[PDB]
DNA sequence: TTTTTCTAATGCGATCGCATTAGATTTTGTTT
């Protein structure tokens, strides 16, 4: 005959092994048929049987879009052909009319033009099988007196989601158990006995609906309502550890159902790793570090030589592994034997170490030449001969072997990589050298994927108004939906019931308030306060950190201090004392000198900035900046030529335009635009000393200035530019600078940097004070500043300005003023002053 | 049936009849109550369904405030006899090319650009475009000119076609012209207008590589969107069928790229059984740089008519609730010359900066101390005002995440990692609160990494492989333990074994690095010890929220992304997350208060070049990147005429005044920024101006604003060589950690997490 | 050791060009 047992655990897939048994099989999934056995060989799917049955998908796609690219389309839509997102709403017409069985000429009945061009595209496609249109050929090929009379019982198990072009399958075979469960979507047998839900979460279902309980279980609900997102995901965070660790049910008991794990459940499994709860858990195969790191082995011996930019990245692989700061330790190493005072590259010197041997000096930085050799001589005494032989002789995968049993950190690590890597040998043998390169726990998860669990705690998260029920519309442009009914709220309500349904311990409804959905006041009639906004936890970084905030504050002192101590006792980084920051004391609180015949040695550049922030000196010298500055190094190179004495106009030049392919500009439309701006700033110097020549008198260019301003006593320690001689005997001084902006005159005759070149022209090292000029190349003609000479009196009140800060460089604690070239600093994030 | 009674004059909007309408919403009138109570009414008497309603807002937080009056008066509607929808604009236009997306062909599957990831992906179609730009300016100079055209031209509809022949018939007016009496400036001007056809062709490989990667912008959201209703006339069709009652909020802020997206789709003449209402005044209109539009409350009436010609009606709706008398006279005296609402001070002038603030300062804090928010222009101007009324003793909430100190000491540690060149960082890190170095042990760490350490030879440094004497290689080999102190040697080896243990989990995946660099450190238990015990347990909302932008972008090399990604995050964005509070004096600027209310409202400077902004100001004939108004929309902005000149006399003189045109257009909208401002009041007001500055020489006044007050207040206290003060700063716990080092529902955790650490 | 913005004004003098420079270098949302 043919007989029906149509609630949720009630005892229908266990009741169908027992008939299943006594008288000595259909399931839906290639998973749930695993299981389905362990119960049939204890006691002792469809799309897998009309396989067999007519025995007796990136392919598939690409086909619907070469055909789509070469052509009865209503003229609209002519220019949506040749795209890849009409080749998605087109496949999936053809999909929801297969699940139905509607012919290719049984749509062209339903026409509305849009779907009778859908219907000739259809039959153009059969002239040209599937994993979807598999049932419905072995339905058309229906041998039905030998199959039937084979099989002695049918047990479909499985009927409450079932497409009808699938329900006349079993029915051409309809002994013929019909199991089914009618509300989670021939004589009749029902069921009341729950067997897998309390009976208050079972009350909680059948209040929605406008079967009882197991009476041995004991159950709650609730509902809990956040805050923001953050604490919405902190609470549940909490919920999945104050219960296995306090109450005590184990991992792979719990599960956080989401509606859709792309909009919530992405974000918030990152949000409880974190607190120390488990989650069971993609990524390309090129884009995997550690697989890429031999398959460059391969890539080097498919072209027979290693190139430069391709023999660093073996560097920084896990092959031999160097830090950021051991290449800085190589390159010196490496430009110290091939000593050229114009030295090479790093890519060119790293294959002239590899290919022979250096001997000039190599210590530790020859063992990680030697794992690099010797790869690269098995590279060169089936491909897979070779893969394994480069992989044995490395000193590779013999290190995680011994790191895989330890470690948190380098574990998992260790793990991910032997799972990438071996799942890149067999990407190989399904190949079967240049043709493999060019070819190559809480369980979070969907209301879909969670129709097949135990779990005894169950927490539904994101059950908000904006996404449980879907108000998101599905119109488009052939019009699916619309075609799929003539051929909601109430729908994703079922959702809602078949989620708490697996639930047996305890079930935890969580929104925020993003709003609460009209789904969760409906709870609370049923279930057994204002939102949250700072929530509890358990982790051991979270206790210390609020016990610790109220021992620190303006009775609860002795009870914290008490438990800091226990923490303490056993670990726990964060609670002793010793590991506070607050806590920690100054190194040396040292003055930088003593003894008092000491003499500072200032810089006639730095001397205005010491008397403007004196922090700021100790933090750009003596370290700290920001790099290399490629305007600063343009600047230095005129600096150069303008410097030599017996060069013409046009041999300065010719000179600079060789040399300036060796610039890093991005923007080659810019690096052009810069050498016609230097060239006419090499055109403005010449201009202006032919003008000048009448009035002054080189004497030296580029001097060194060495000497004692005062006798703590100073030193002076300079260059000065360009030292001129005057028609009366005196002597100016000539800064040469390359900006653009000059400096006010008010401020030209203050100007630290001159007022020290020709102090030191007085007093030794001429003896007149003499003069001083700014002159700016860049912007009648160059522009220039001038500086009047010294008296005897604006001398001493000179004097005294170097003095008095020369001395603010000795003792510790220094001053941060707050001046106008805060906003160019480097140091400025570790400012006191800000 | 459960509520107040309707004022007469919103017993005219609630029982209008179905048709589109105008309400002109005054200051503070509350156009949420009275809006709500419309919906209502077009439900109870029939007229539509709860679930045929659309609502229109532009933030998303005055959207969320209109579910919450439209599902609470429904449920009282349901008690005595479906949920509407309500949404943004620019997120009605995303759904609009889900469905229609393909008509004009725009892909479904196009991905949104951030604001930072726009600069990054426009600078490298300037750094990678081959020509001759010939611009005195630089990279990332240029790309800031391509996002200000590309982000005008895609917001009035122009497809960059028009704007190649417009610097012709201007260029010739000059040159084939005879004086009168090139002139040497005007040239200046025609050389800014052969700039933007430079920059035409590098926009337009801008949008090519915006199609090929199939990612747009905001604006380019409602580009396509405007477009595909106008074009195609079956839209507007299908949605005229589904919402029969449509609300738009704000619309004085609409665009123009706005305005003819929701013209041809709901009713330009198209079905007036369609009930649509728009609010809003002309008068709060204070942005006019972001939307800009000067027009669709005059060209609202004649563009949504009765589709027989006849155009709209429009109601006053003007009534003060949250506003009291004697600072309304004030408010209609600023904006007389410009119905009046009608309801249902302390003028002071110092003559210094750093004194007027302890003039607001004795108010904020002597109406406080007794038993409020301080309106300033400018943020910058804000933070100063925040320490002299500290000292008074009220409590101070002023209103970057790169700049909080526990995720700028994440940043950097995670740059001493990647790159151990960036020295700026390591002094973040040295003389932080951990491991404080002293001053001669930083000192003798550079005298380590210097003995570590011609025209052909000075360009071969500035290499990218230029060895430079960096410090971070004298922390990895520190030398002889002599030069330091032993209690300073002791931390540099222990630094150094922390970074070569970081450093080995380099080529690791990217969040799982910012997750172990963070666990080393000592954050998320001392970022939670420097909270006050009244917050709760909430110490990481904005370190946590880092981490959830790290995953989010690595969906990344570490190394050359994360760090130019956050460097240009820093100039770009400033700061890619504010971060909110729980949520004192508010010191908001002016145009973060608007829809608000609060008690005592001071407005502090209001002096000359200040307040109006007077400085900074460009227009379209001094600057490349600024559209010029003959193909602009909404073409107010009066546009000169260029057909009656034949003298060079002449055309100078048309210049020199349509300039002054533009500009006296930037005062007026200043005027709206002090009613926008005024009326934030419900008591008592606080004016005020200084007159010595802070970095001059010579004063600046009060402007037209303050002068102007007195004669309003008059027709009022009598408060009518700068400064050389210099701030500097010389570079409880104790109290606390007797009490923990002399020990040695809380106590049951503590137990519990004990429970699975002496447990393998 | 020494180095690095740009605009639009505000005054000059033989109207308008060349020069100095003194004030600043705004405000700021909008999808999944
Ligand atoms: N008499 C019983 N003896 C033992 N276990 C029982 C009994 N009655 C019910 N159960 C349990 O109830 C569950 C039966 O699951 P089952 O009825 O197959 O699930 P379902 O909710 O009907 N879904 P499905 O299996 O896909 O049809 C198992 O965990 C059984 O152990
Ligand atoms: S911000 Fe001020 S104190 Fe700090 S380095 Fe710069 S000038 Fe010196």
């Amino acid at each position: 005959g043919v007989v029906r047992l149509l609630g949720p655990g009630t005892g229908k897939s266990s009741l169908l092994v027992d008939t299943a048994v006594q008288h000595i099989l259909l399931t839906g999934s290639a998973r749930l048929r695993t299981a389905a056995r362990a119960a049939i060989t204890a006691r002792l799917t469809v799309h897998s049987y009309a396989f067999a049955v007519l025995r007796l998908s990136a392919e598939q796609d690409g086909i619907i879009r070469e055909l789509l690219a070469g052509d009865g389309w209503p003229e609209q839509l002519w220019p949506a052909l040749t795209t890849a997102g009409f080749a998605t709403e087109l496949r999936d017409l053809m999909a929801r009319c297969t699940e139905r069985g509607v012919d290719p000429i049984a749509l062209q009945r339903l026409g509305r033009p849009e779907w009778l061009a859908a219907g000739r595209f259809a039959q153009a496609y059969e002239q040209i099988l599937g994993a979807a249109e598999l049932v419905g050929a072995a339905l058309e090929a229906l041998l039905l007196d030998t199959e039937r009379n084979r099989i002695k019982l049918l047990l479909v198990d499985d009927a409450q989601h079932l497409d009808p072009q699938a329900a006349r399958l079993v029915r051409a075979l309809a002994l013929t158990v019909i199991a089914g469960d009618p509300d989670q979507s021939h004589p009749a047998i029902t069921l009341t006995q729950s067997y897998r839900c309390a009976p208050e979460i079972a009350s909680a279902i059948t209040g929605l609906g406008q079967w009882t309980g197991n009476p041995q279980r004991e159950g709650t609900v609730t509902v809990r309502l956040a805050a923001s997102t953050h604490a919405e995901g902190t609470m549940i965070a909490d919920a999945l550890r104050r219960a296995h660790l306090v109450d005590g049910i184990p991992w792979s008991q719990m599960a956080v159902i989401v509606r859709s794990v792309p909009r919530v459940g992405t974000a918030l499994a990152r949000a409880l790793t974190a607190a120390g709860v488990p989650v069971q858990d993609d990524v390309p195969v090129g884009r995997q570090p550690a697989a890429a790191a031999l398959l460059t082995v391969l890539d080097v011996t498919a072209t027979g030589h290693l190139d430069a930019d391709s023999a660093v990245a073996l560097l920084t692989g896990p092959i031999g592994r160097v830090d950021p700061v051991t290449l800085r330790q190589l390159r010196r190493a490496l430009r110290r034997a091939d000593g050229s005072q114009p030295p090479r590259d790093f890519g060119d010197l790293l294959v002239d170490a590899i290919e022979r041997e250096p001997k000039g000096l190599s210590a530790e930085h020859a063992r990680t030449l030697r794992r690099l050799r010797a790869v690269l001589t098995a590279a060169r005494r089936d491909p897979r001969y070779t893969l394994w032989q480069a992989w044995h002789a490395s000193g590779l995968q013999r290190r995680w072997l011994a790191a895989s049993e330890r470690g948190g950190s380098v574990g998992a690590q260790a793990d991910r990589d032997l799972d990438a890597v071996t799942t890149l040998f067999d990407v190989a043998d399904q190949y079967v050298l240049r043709g493999l390169v060019d070819h190559v726990a809480v369980a979070v998860l969907s209301v879909h994927g969670a129709l097949a669990g135990e779990w005894d705690f169950v927490v539904i998260a994101g059950v908000q108004e904006g996404l449980w029920p879907n108000m998101i519309p599905r119109g488009g442009v052939l019009g699916t939906q619309h075609l799929v009914d003539v051929l909601l709220v109430a729908e994703e309500r079922r959702l809602l019931m078949a989620a708490m349904g697996r639930a047996r311990t305890r079930v935890m409804i969580t929104a925020v308030d993003l709003l609460p959905s009209p789904f969760c006041a409906e709870i609370s009639a049923w279930a057994t306060e204002p939102p949250l906004v700072a929530p509890r936890v358990l982790a051991p970084s979270a206790l210390v950190g609020r016990l610790r905030a109220v021992v620190c504050a303006p009775d609860a002192r002795a009870c914290a201090a008490a438990q800091l101590a226990r923490l303490a006792a056993a670990g726990v980084p964060g609670a002793d004392p010793s590991q506070w920051h607050a806590m920690t004391s100054l190194t040396t609180e040292e003055p930088l000198w003593s003894e008092p015949g000491h003499v500072v040695t200032l810089s006639p550049s730095t001397l205005q900035m010491l008397t403007d922030c004196p922090l700021r000196w100790l933090l750009e010298r003596h370290g700290g900046d920001d790099g290399r500055d490629v305007r600063s190094t343009v600047g230095s190179l005129v600096h150069a030529l303008v410097s030599e004495p017996g060069k013409t106009e046009s041999q300065l030049v010719n000179e600079l335009e060789k040399v300036w392919d060796d610039l890093p500009y991005d923007a080659k439309w810019y690096s052009d635009n810069e050498l016609a701006r230097h060239r006419a700033m090499l055109e403005t110097f010449t201009r202006w000393r032919e003008d000048t020549r009448r009035q002054l008198t080189e004497v030296a260019t580029e001097i060194p200035v060495e000497g004692i301003v005062v006798e703590p006593g100073v030193r002076v320690r300079g260059r000065l530019d360009r030292l001129e001689r005057d028609e009366a005997g005196r002597l100016v001084v000539v800064a040469l600078k390359t900006g653009k902006s000059p400096v006010t005159k008010d401020d030209a005759q203050n100007h630290a940097q001159l007022a020290m070149y020709q102090l030191a022209v007085a007093a030794g090292l001429g003896d007149e004070p003499g003069g001083g000029k700014l002159v700016y190349l860049g912007k009648a003609g160059a522009t220039e500043r001038e500086q009047d000479p010294l008296t005897p009196d604006k001398r001493a009140e000179w004097l005294e300005t170097v003095g008095e800060a020369a001395a603010a460089t000795a003792g510790p604690r220094f001053v941060a003023r707050v001046n106008n070239g805060c906003a160019n600093c480097p140091v400025r994030s570790s400012c006191p002053a800000q | 049936l459960g509520l107040f009674p309707p004022t007469d004059e919103q017993a005219a909007v609630i029982a209008a009849p179905p048709g589109p309408l105008v309400v002109i919403a005054g200051a503070g009138a509350g156009k949420t109550e009275t809006m709500a109570a419309r919906v209502v009414w077009l439900v109870a008497n029939g007229f539509a369904t709860p679930s045929q309603v659309l609502g229109l807002t532009f933030t998303r937080k005055a959207a969320g405030q209109l579910l919450r009056r439209v599902r609470t008066r429904l449920a009282r509607l349901a008690g005595a006899g479906e949920s509407a929808t309500v949404s943004t604009y620019h997120a009605f236009a995303g759904t609009l090319l889900r469905e229609h997306g393909l008509l004009l062909p725009v892909e479904p599957d196009t991905r949104l650009l951030s604001e930072t990831e726009l600069w990054q992906l426009a600078y490298d179609v300037v750094c990678a475009h081959p020509g001759h730009l010939d611009t005195e300016k630089t990279p990332a100079a240029v790309t800031a000119m391509v996002l200000r055209l590309s982000g005008a031209l895609a917001e009035h509809l122009v497809d960059t076609d028009q704007l190649r022949d417009t610097h012709v018939e201007l260029e010739r007016l000059v040159h084939t012209l005879p004086a009168g009496p090139p002139s040497q400036w005007l040239l200046r001007m025609l050389a800014t207008q052969t700039e933007r056809t430079e920059l035409v062709p590098l926009i337009d490989a801008l949008h090519q590589r915006m199609r090929a990667e199939k990612v747009m912008d905001f604006g380019m959201q409602m580009a396509a969107a405007a477009r595909l209703a106008a074009r195609f006339p079956q839209v507007g069709e299908q949605l005229r069928q589904r919402f029969r009652v449509v609300l738009l909020d704000e619309y004085q802020d609409t665009g123009h790229a706005q305005r003819i997206a929701l013209s041809s789709l709901f009713g330009g003449g198209a079905d007036d059984g369609l009930a649509l209402t728009a609010v809003g005044d002309p008068i709060q209109s204070i942005y006019g740089w972001r939307g800009a539009s000067a027009t669709n409350l005059p060209r609202f009436t004649t563009d949504f008519p009765y589709s027989d010609g006849t155009p709209a009606p429009t109601l006053e709706l003007r009534t003060s609730w949250r506003n009291p008398p004697s600072t309304l006279h004030v408010a209609n005296a600023v904006s007389e010359e410009a119905r009046a609402l009608r309801p249902r001070i302390r003028c002071a002038l110092l003559n210094n900066v750093a004194a007027e603030r302890d003039w607001v300062a004795d108010h904020l804090a002597r109406a406080y101390h007794g038993a409020a928010a301080v309106l300033v222009r400018r943020n910058a101007d804000a933070a100063p005002m925040a320490e002299a009324l500290t000292a008074r003793g009220v409590p101070v909430e002023v209103v970057g995440l790169l700049a909080v100190p526990e995720v700028a000491d994440l940043v950097a540690m995670l740059r001493l990692i990647a790159d151990p060149t960036a020295g700026s960082a390591v002094m973040r890190i040295l003389t932080g609160p951990r491991w404080r170095f002293g001053a001669r042990d930083i000192a003798a760490l550079w005298r380590r990494a210097v003995e570590l350490d011609g025209t052909a030879d000075i360009v071969a440094q500035a290499a990218p492989d230029a060895d430079t004497a960096c410090v971070a290689d004298a922390i990895c080999d520190p030398g002889d333990a002599e030069r330091y102190s032993p209690a300073g040697y002791e931390r540099i080896v222990a630094l150094g074994r922390e970074l070569t243990m970081l450093r080995a989990h380099l080529g690791h995946p990217l969040p799982e690095l910012v997750a172990e660099v963070r666990r080393v450190l000592g954050l998320d238990a001392e970022a939670r010890a420097a909270r006050p015990v009244a917050a709760g347990w909430a110490g990481t909302e904005n370190l946590d929220r880092f981490s959830d932008l790290v995953s989010d972008f690595a969906g990344g090399a570490s190394v050359s992304a994360l760090l130019a990604y956050l460097d240009a995050a820093v100039e770009v964005e400033n700061g890619l997350a504010p971060a909110e509070l729980t949520v004192r004096v508010q010191i908001l600027t002016v145009h973060a208060a608007k829809g608000l209310e609060w008690q005592v409202v001071a407005v502090p400077h209001l002096s000359a070049r200040v307040f109006p902004s007077t400085t900074q100001a460009r227009t379209w004939l001094t600057d490349a990147s600024d559209l010029p108004p003959l193909l602009r929309g909404d073409r107010g902005v009066p546009v000169l005429d260029t057909s009656d000149i034949y003298d060079r006399k002449i055309l100078s003189d048309k210049i020199s005044d349509h300039k002054k045109s533009l500009d006296q257009r930037r005062v007026d909208e200043e005027r709206r920024l002090l009613y926008v401002a005024i009326t934030r009041a419900e008591d008592t007001l606080l004016l005020s101006g200084h007159h010595w500055g802070a970095t001059e020489s010579k004063p600046r006044g009060p402007s037209e604003f303050l002068c102007e007050l007195k004669t309003i207040l008059e027709e009022e206290i009598e408060h009518w060589p700068l400064r050389d003060q210099v701030v500097e700063a010389l570079w409880h716990v104790h109290r606390g950690a007797q009490l923990v080092a002399a020990a040695m529902g809380w106590a049951a955790d503590v137990d519990a997490l004990l429970a699975e650490r002496e447990r393998p």
